[PDB]
């Protein structure tokens, strides 16, 4: 399939300017920006609640989704936005979370952890784990069922559901019953990069050199490239991890990054779907109920989610 | 008839209530808010000579 028109649209408009000077390029300025995307339908929920979870030297903001029409003991994702682990926050993947709670059928509880480089790695990781430990140990008072707890997240957030996963099979716990990786930034060998971060390098949208700033604000060092906790994919042993579902998309850099993944698990014994959206760039999902073939993706990841926690 | 629903400043690209416009459509800015005059350009629809 060819690019999803409305966001052929919002592409060839883009690529009209020239690319960032990203030597320069600060992360209090690459957020004064305004957004590429904009506010997208909220589709409706039985309640929204939004508060803070203490944590450690730091309160990290929390919004929970419950959707109409499930009856407790509730399945549950555990959500880590996308942003380049620089931006993004709770209201930015809002109309993602509505989506998944509506269409998953399931609790999701949105996790604002701290962002880069204020907080450089491991932070984000820390705050990853922890969240999802603070919920999954008050699955009681939740109304959660702690068999049918997931996590899942987009791009950089998909490296830290990736990461989460990988934590709690070291520490024991907490169970996690699914992966929900949405064209998740799961790493790669440096020697070795897969076609599509140098097919798809420049022209829609997340662009190499933007991928390169994203990590030189996030890491102390380029030696942590392949510290598993930031490339989770050269993490020595996947066995034992949580069943899958990866989406990638077509005109990602990052496409074959989230398919290096899935192989990566399926060869340590790990159920893994992986789907190809082929009409679609990265973040996709928050173009949702704007492009018709964003919205479609979207809709079917949900019922990945729901199928896999019912 | 419609109204500007975002318009991003800086890479001159937004949507009308919905309907896409770029920046070379403008007859240099559009602001949420406004209320516009434009043809349709159903060739995902894009907006053309926006008032």
């Amino acid at each position: 399939m060819p690019l999803d028109p409305v966001i052929q649209q919002v592409l060839d408009q883009l690529n009209r300017m020239p690319a960032p000077d990203y030597k320069h390029l600060s992360a209090q300025q690459f957020r004064s920006q305004q957004s590429l995307f904009p506010p997208v339908k909220k589709e409706p929920v039985a309640e929204v609640r939004e508060f803070d979870m203490d944590l450690p030297g730091r309160t990290l903001k929390v919004r929970m989704y419950r959707p109409e029409g499930v009856e407790p003991p509730y399945p549950a994702l555990v959500y880590y936005h996308g942003g380049g682990w620089v931006v993004g926050d709770l209201e930015t993947h809002d109309p993602v979370c509505r989506v998944l709670a509506k269409d998953g059928r399931a609790v999701v509880f949105s996790v604002d952890y701290r962002l880069a480089p204020e907080h450089k790695f491991p932070a984000a990781v820390e705050d990853a784990y922890d969240a999802l430990q603070w919920i999954a140990e008050r699955a009681a008072d939740f109304h959660l069922d702690p068999a049918r707890i997931a996590v899942g997240g987009d791009s950089a957030g998909g490296n830290l559901a990736a990461v989460t996963s990988i934590l709690a099979k070291e520490r024991g716990g907490p169970a996690i019953a699914f992966q929900l990786l949405i064209y998740p930034s799961t790493g790669y060998d440096p020697a070795h990069p897969p076609a599509s971060i140098e097919e798809n390098a420049e022209g829609y949208l997340l662009t190499g050199g933007m991928m390169l700033w994203f990590r030189d604000q996030y890491l102390n060092s380029l030696e942590e490239l392949t510290h598993p906790w930031f490339s989770p994919v050269l993490y020595p042993d996947l066995s034992g991890l949580p069943p899958a579902y990866i989406a990638t998309a077509q005109y990602d850099p990052l496409r074959d990054v989230g398919k290096l993944y899935a192989e990566a698990l399926n060869k340590a014994g790990v159920k893994v779907e992986i789907e190809n959206f082929e009409d679609l760039i990265h973040g996709f999902a928050q173009f949702y109920s704007l492009s018709p073939g964003a919205t479609k993706a979207l809709v079917r990841i949900a019922e990945k989610l729901r199928d896999a926690l019912a | 008839r419609g109204k500007v629903k975002w318009f991003h400043d800086y890479y001159g690209y937004g949507f009308i209530t919905d309907v896409f416009v770029n920046a070379d459509a403008i007859d240099k800015t559009l602001k949420e808010g406004q209320v516009v005059e434009f043809e349709i350009d159903s060739t995902a629809p894009q907006a053309a000579h926006v008032k």
